[PDB]
């Protein structure tokens, strides 16, 4: 019953939700309000599945709490399957098996991905005991519900017989299957581009999927890469499709990482960058220099700011209303309008956590439905930022 | 294609007397700029100079980085050109002098020549005679013959799983490798053996053919950098560190400088010194400025193209010392600094009318004025942005060009760094 | 708990990413590594004796053969390997506080714990297996 | 044809033009001005050669661009090892400041081990039990021991191989047969190229000389010796092994002759950078026996000492500055900057009008002097685009028009981005 | 090659018979105090019954600390180990401070052990007398003796060895005519190999043919090995013998040298005072020199207060150059000499005045000749001269480059004019200050 | 579970002998032991993926002395399956396929 994708913060949006011609909606796919924004967010969604165009770059700002990591969220679940989005936030570049320059070249590596098909054949079968141990071309009992071939093989394929026998062009591989035993499976792969690592060494998939691989083989074997997949483009071999790279709270780069940056979305296979910050006018870490989200100007030029105005007390209650049908908590309407007060005041975020303490009150004290009661105990007991900020008089430990 | 931000620059636009065109190969104004880079240029393509530095200095925004990659598209792909990126010296594994040194050796490339012939046979013969002396068969769609081996081809050929009916291909000077089938092994109707077959080859039973790959220092010195393989000392296991720490200079890097000089010699390796564009070059360490203002007096050092976006700050890890373009006053000597200008409203509607034309963009007439008026307004980059989601807009809206109305409206949804800074006084 | 290995599935040109062609790769002679069979006084020897051109030992083809095999030899270099070979207590410990036991003994007596859940290794699985990567790995 | 190494920056001196007596000549091997600087070098020079002494450091003073690169170099190539290094160098991740320091010193001095060994070479007609070596002049019959048969068998040795066996049976098939490669017509081994055969006694003792630096320490440091000799090597570099062996092996060898040390030179561009971690190390460096004289290169006068928030002259402390001596270089003068614009010209094949020369003299002495030496190829290369034979004052007026220098391009910043 | 040092003319602290100071101590001149102190501790060192104790040779610069230190070393002789180290080194990018410093500490201490083998040796004549069944069993055939007969170049000796030895013997290539390397107590055999007398010029084989053995059979070879504890801390620490580690990527990285204190104390030093009580090796401490003591870090001087009261910590000369300056680590704290007032009472110190004019004087005519040049009365007066003006150290290195001046010129002796001429050729910082 | 009564060889026939019956397992080749783990008398339990050697079957009275001590016959049948509910945390099994020690591949003791 309980899964790893249990509900969430994030978990009620389930896309964006805009019209034909990318026109907002009042309340749809768990989207409120950000009417402008959401469109701006359509629009780039939209520019990435065209794929025609490379090297863009998208900044989300916007105050704490108006749905900044929500829009993207929503963004990355219209884009559905099928086309690689790395989220990431802006402490993963500080890695120490390799540069923070080079675990950003690589992020941009796993945002990036490329289709190929492969046409083989498989044949049918059913163990049926065949190739007997210690107690020659020896004897394989192919059949089929539809037709059987009962015919040998080489001494190199009958100790590869053995429920299904799906022998395809390996060395053999594991009611009895239907249908013709000859049958040809196109099968697509998808990978972000992991032919830089899956190539790197001698048992090299053990990297891909471990990260000890320290800093790639600069300028060695991610250009022979590339050329080698451009060369499969325009041949039939494969095609690249962009995907999208997702840095939340980007602040934390600093200004080694933003030069890298400017160059970096400068290249044929660069993925669009959507970022995202709450900072306003800080100094860009590592320097003294106060720029604007604490990004230097030579970047924020070459990107488009995306502003999210506040929610207003519609929107809070839409939302509210929204994350109730997500969980399983109900209440009255003047709980609403109590919640809906509470939120407007102190912040929606911490609304969401008042109405899930209070359905667990309720839950808690018999209670079918939450009321205000329930509310006003739960605000009583749980303090708020700003409230517990009032009680800092008392001194506990400061600096 | 997927075009990119350099993709309408597909060269430098000099014309025959060397003189800027007002707006040609992709280029527009900048006229000073551009001359400068048509005779760096001939600099390099002189092959004689060494070391020699360029620095693409001016405001940003100027196509600094635009006229490094019409450079290097006039070059060639013939020569070798490495962009690089300051943050790309701070390596982890490697130290920030290892890492320069090792994009200045990248920087310079060597085109080997050499004529290598195959002796392609089949296996079905295989019939020594003495392990001293041995004969494979010949058999193509072409001819058919015989030839005699060293028994160390048979010894190397035995090695691997040959079996009748196979193609091999036996190199006249050393190495072997196998490639099962020649329309027989399909022929018996035996299932797969985890590898592909092949019918016989074509041609001639013998071939030669001229051969010239296109290899660098950098190559070389990584190739030396290990025991090659063969013996017990083949161990080799993931997270291997192929890019080592260092490498020394005086006994593997001239080992390395000394052999292709004798190959050069013997007419069999020809030398292309090429290009290292460091870019972000204020992102550098005083530590490595000093090292780099050394390195590229030595009589190997290539033609290295700088560019500083910012003006005079301080250094990086000084804190205290301030020098004009962030590059202290001795790396900053001896480099020949070339100052863009800025572009006229003129120059950036062309601009912006070229990367239309490049991208597929089509734009009206009022379109491009008010695109022009928005980009003179914070920055031509905001245009250069804003144009593809307008024409984007217009699709969905139904319509095919831009109009003042499609421009307007992504104009006002997006904002710009000017846009948001004044917005962000809230 | 013996959790099983976690397939990955992948395309089968990546394994030939790297596949350069074979009219296209020169015989690199610059592999400074051959300092591990020859040695210098033997590098002399060999290029104080190294055979002339006329090599008293169709007619046209036969020549070449002759050219093509008098090229090769002259290559020769060292960088050192003599120089090399010219030049050149694991007393009893307890490995802890206790007064005197077999180290064997002190292993073995306290091994508490066993691995949770160690799977096999990963293995990916390409439906088409190139020749070249397989034999390689073979 | 193009080589690897080709005209540079300090190209142009083949050395330190001195004469007999030390006397600085105006302009011989390419270098110029700067007397009292290249008399200095001399001296030095010689204190090198005689290696008399040992923990001696020159520093190279001056301003920016008054030759003390260009007198380094002129030294390194009239003076045999040599390492030239930069303060960043020294600066590693895997090896400390101290260790890369130290490797660098042992790698400045060099070292020359003569080595006599008995060989045997010669044609091999036929094995068994029992060898049957033929050489140009004479055949011999040899018994073959257990060890003998065994490499007989290991190595595929067989008739015609020209193998080669020394003491302590360590046989070698140097290449491999002589006449039978007629019948190896198509394809030819690998390893399996041809020699001539040897001539002179079968059994022959030669006497080799090897050359190398006192960093030997790497080959003596881990179980495999040549992997490290390539790459960065070890890093550990544990002082025992550095101190208590190398140094006693070289000295028992100097006594009984076996090997003779030959201090080489270590020049530290750029010695500003370093930390004062460095100088307090070079401090007792400079006291040890076997420690190469030391020269430094400085265009730093009262600095702060990275580090440290402490000033001194040359950015460096106070205890080393009384260790050194000093080098100071002058400014060049007109005269001196025209003759040294014409060795740069004649070295770079250009030719240029003398009110060429005039203006380029000029520049370079109302803007640094390389600014000049870069305009020297500038205005070549437009020469060559306009076709002409020689340049004159209007393509170095171009080239000032194009390529900006440091004064004027600081004066042109007013825009400030 | 001489390779003449930059100080070698010291050869000790020069104290005569009643521990006095005098002008001429042997090579080093002046510093009568603190000679007189440097006999004083290295008496000390000499008696071996105090440990942790820390000397700290404070003065101004050009006093000859360092000199005076390498004195009081040689006077130590090479008998005891004297490890110099500077501050510097403690930095290591792979190994932390404390650790190198305890290296370090271990490294001054030596150990003397020695090894006696009775070992016999000679060419074999193996025979073996048939004797009688076991008596206390049946009948048949046994061996109660293996006779061999060891045959030497002095002589011959026959041993009649144990029989269950005849195992070894079968065991190698032991056949008639080849040397054996015997052991009393183990017995085994190790053949050295064949005699040379048998070495036929025609027989191509190596490291098979040895020499006989010249001296009696029976050889009680007495053998001493010097190692500091640190060495027996390495080899105790690395592994050997199979166990796969002939790897060489993921073992080729040989620098581990983080150590652990359990194994450093412990075992090591039990093992070590039983190798001493039972008479198979000697204590040795010796000495640690630590120039530029004022370079290491308060983490660093943090571990030396403690390791200093440590009962088996050597012998430790500071010897610190620097005066009122920040401890480095630490925020503008100021303490005398670089080091924090903690550690200074801990440290007896040793000033050092600055040196007399005549005192420069006799340096430098003491350096003159070692190095060999002669230089006249004048020559001497006006080195002097300028040593008293700008640092002394400058005029000891004017007599080189002076020398070589004077013989390229055509005269011997260093005159007055060529140590001018090299005065303005080569002048000092005092004199650069002027930018 | 059960003494080893026959040893005999890739693919193993190995027989195990216990107080219900004895059966012949066509074991596979990986699971060959390498240590002593004697033909015969040796008490031996596998599961799959590795092998342990209990202790030596009760022949007690064939020596007087002998190093090797002995446990009595495993009276539960050959084959058996049972279930164990093991409670791991999902950070095992990250970090276990992230370095797994598993397989018997020379690569994998290498690695
Ligand atoms: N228009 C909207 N529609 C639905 N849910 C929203 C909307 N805006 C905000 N939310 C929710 O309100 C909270 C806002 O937090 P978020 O915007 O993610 O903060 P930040 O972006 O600063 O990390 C989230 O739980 C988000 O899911
Ligand atoms: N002379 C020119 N003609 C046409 N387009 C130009 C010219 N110079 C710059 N551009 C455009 O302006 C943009 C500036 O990019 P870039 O060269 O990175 O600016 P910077 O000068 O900061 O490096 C480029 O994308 C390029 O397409
Ligand atoms: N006396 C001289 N003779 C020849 N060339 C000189 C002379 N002085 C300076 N140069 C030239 O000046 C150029 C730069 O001088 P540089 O050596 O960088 O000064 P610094 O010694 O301060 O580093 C070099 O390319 C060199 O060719
Ligand atoms: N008393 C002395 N007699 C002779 N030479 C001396 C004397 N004191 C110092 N020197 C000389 O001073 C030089 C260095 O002294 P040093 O021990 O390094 O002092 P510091 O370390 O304080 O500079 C040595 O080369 C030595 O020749």
């Amino acid at each position: 019953v309980t899964r790893i994708e249990r509900i969430g913060a994030h978990s009620h949006i389930r896309g964006l939700g805009l019209d034909d011609a990318l026109e907002p909606r009042q309340a749809s796919q768990g989207m409120v309000g950000q009417l402008a924004a959401r469109r701006a967010a359509g629009v780039v969604l939209e520019m990435i599945r065209e794929g025609k165009i490379a090297g863009r770059a998208v900044l989300i700002a916007g105050q704490p709490g108006t749905g900044k990591t929500a829009i993207a969220m929503g963004m990355a679940q219209a884009l559905g399957p099928d086309t690689p989005f790395t989220a990431i936030a802006g402490s993963e570049i500080f890695s120490l098996e390799m540069s923070k320059t080079e675990a950003l070249t690589q992020a941009f590596r796993r945002s990036i991905g490329v289709r190929i098909k492969e046409e083989t054949e498989i044949i049918e079968g059913e163990v049926v005991e065949i190739q007997i141990d210690r107690p020659k071309v020896g004897k394989l009992t192919l059949k089929t519900t539809e037709m059987e071939t009962i015919y040998d093989l080489g001494t190199k394929m009958i100790e590869s017989l053995t429920d299904v026998i799906t022998i395809d062009k390996a060395t053999g591989k594991i009611q009895c299957p239907d249908g013709e035993l000859q049958k040809r499976k196109e099968v697509v792969h998808t990978v972000s581009l992991h032919e830089i690592d899956v190539i790197n060494s001698r048992t090299q998939g053990f990297l891909a999927l471990f990260s000890g691989d320290t800093g790639e083989i600069k300028s060695e074997v991610r250009e022979q890469i590339n050329a080698k997949v451009a060369e499969w483009r325009e041949e039939g071999k494969a095609e690249i499709i962009p995907g999208v790279l997702f840095i939340d709270e980007v602040h934390m780069l600093d200004i080694e990482s933003f030069s890298f940056l400017n160059r970096a979305l400068e290249s044929d296979m660069a993925p669009v960058l959507i970022m995202a910050t709450n900072r306003g006018i800080t100094r860009i870490r590592g320097t003294s220099y106060q720029s604007p989200h604490g990004i230097p100007i030579d970047l924020l030029d070459r990107l488009l700011i995306v502003s999210t105005t506040p929610y207003s007390e519609k929107d809070t209650k839409q939302i509210l209303r929204i994350r109730c049908e997500e969980e399983d908590v109900e209440m009255s309407e003047d709980a609403y309008t109590v919640l809906t007060r509470i939120g407007l005041e102190t912040s929606l975020r911490y609304a969401i956590q008042l109405i899930t303490a209070a359905s667990l009150v309720c839950r808690k004290r018999k209670g079918t439905e939450v009321q205000v009661d329930d509310i006003k105990r739960v605000y009583s007991l749980f303090l708020d930022e700003s409230r517990s900020t009032q009680y800092m008089k008392e001194y506990q430990d400061a600096f | 294609q997927r075009i990119a931000s350099h993709s309408h620059v597909k060269g430098l636009g000099l014309d025959e007397s060397g003189l800027a065109k007002q707006a040609a190969s992709g280029l527009v104004g900048q006229e000073n700029a551009r001359e400068a880079c048509g005779v760096i240029v001939e600099l390099i393509k002189s092959k004689k100079m060494a070391g020699r530095a360029v620095l693409l200095a001016g405001p940003p925004g100027t196509g600094k980085t635009a006229l490094a990659l019409a450079i290097a598209q006039e070059l060639g792909s013939k020569v070798p050109f490495c962009p690089m990126v300051g943050s790309e010296v701070y390596s982890t594994e490697i130290k920030k002098t290892e890492v320069l040194m090792e994009n200045f050796r990248r920087a310079i490339g060597l085109r080997i020549k050499e004529t290598k012939e195959v002796y392609e046979g089949e296996v079905t013969e295989l019939t020594p005679c003495e392990i001293s002396h041995v004969i494979i068969g010949l058999k193509t769609a072409k001819g058919t013959k015989q030839l005699k081996l060293d028994p160390s081809i048979f010894e190397s050929l035995q090695k691997e799983r040959v079996e009748a009916g196979d193609v091999i291909y036996i190199e006249a000077n050393s190495g072997a490798v196998k490639r099962q089938g020649r329309c027989d092994t399909y022929a018996t109707e035996f299932d797969l053996e985890a590898e592909e077959y092949v019918p016989l080859p074509k041609g001639d039973v013998h071939k030669k053919k001229e051969i010239i790959q296109d290899v660098t220092l950098h190559d070389l010195d990584v190739a030396n950098a290990r025991p090659q393989g063969g013996q017990d000392i083949l161990s080799m296991m993931g997270q291997l560190m192929k890019p080592k720490k260092t490498e020394i200079t005086d006994k593997l890097r001239g080992e390395i400088n000394k052999v292709v000089n004798k190959y050069i010699d013997q007419g069999i390796a020809e030398l292309v010194p090429g290009v290292l564009f460091v870019d972000e070059v204020h992102m550098l360490d005083i530590e490595c400025f000093t090292y780099l203002h050394r390195a590229l007096e030595s009589s190997i050092a290539p033609i290295v193209i700088f560019a500083s976006n910012r003006g005079n700050c301080v250094i990086r890890g000084t804190e205290d010392i301030t020098s004009p373009h962030g590059i202290p006053l001795d790396l900053l000597d001896r480099v020949m600094i070339i100052r863009t200008m800025l572009y006229t409203p003129q120059e950036m509607k062309q601009i912006i009318k070229i990367r239309a034309q490049t991208e597929g963009i089509n734009i009206s007439e009022e379109a491009l004025n008010h695109l022009g008026e928005i980009g003179t307004k914070t920055t031509l980059r905001y245009s250069v942005q804003l144009l593809t989601p307008a024409n984007l807009l217009a699709k969905i809206n139904g319509k095919d060009s831009i109009e003042k109305e499609h421009v307007e409206e992504i104009s006002e949804l997006f904002y710009d760094a000017k846009s948001s800074a004044k917005i962000l006084a809230d | 708990y013996v959790a099983g290995p976690l397939e990955y599935p992948s395309a089968s040109l990546i394994l030939k990413a790297l596949e350069r062609d074979f009219w296209k790769e020169a015989d690199l002679s610059m592999f400074d590594l051959i300092g591990l069979e020859n040695k210098i006084t033997r590098h002399e020897a060999e290029l104080l004796s190294k055979k002339k051109i006329p090599r008293k030992l169709q007619a046209p083809v036969y020549g070449r053969d002759l050219l093509r095999i008098c090229a090769l030899p002259s290559h020769g270099r060292v960088q050192w390997r003599g120089s090399l070979d010219g030049r050149r207590l694991m007393l009893t410990l307890c490995r802890c506080g206790e007064s005197l036991q077999d180290v064997i003994d002190r292993v073995a007596f306290v091994i508490p714990p066993v691995v949770a859940a160690p799977p096999s290794l990963r293995v990916p699985r390409p439906p088409p297996l190139y020749s070249h990567r397989m034999r390689i790995l073979r």
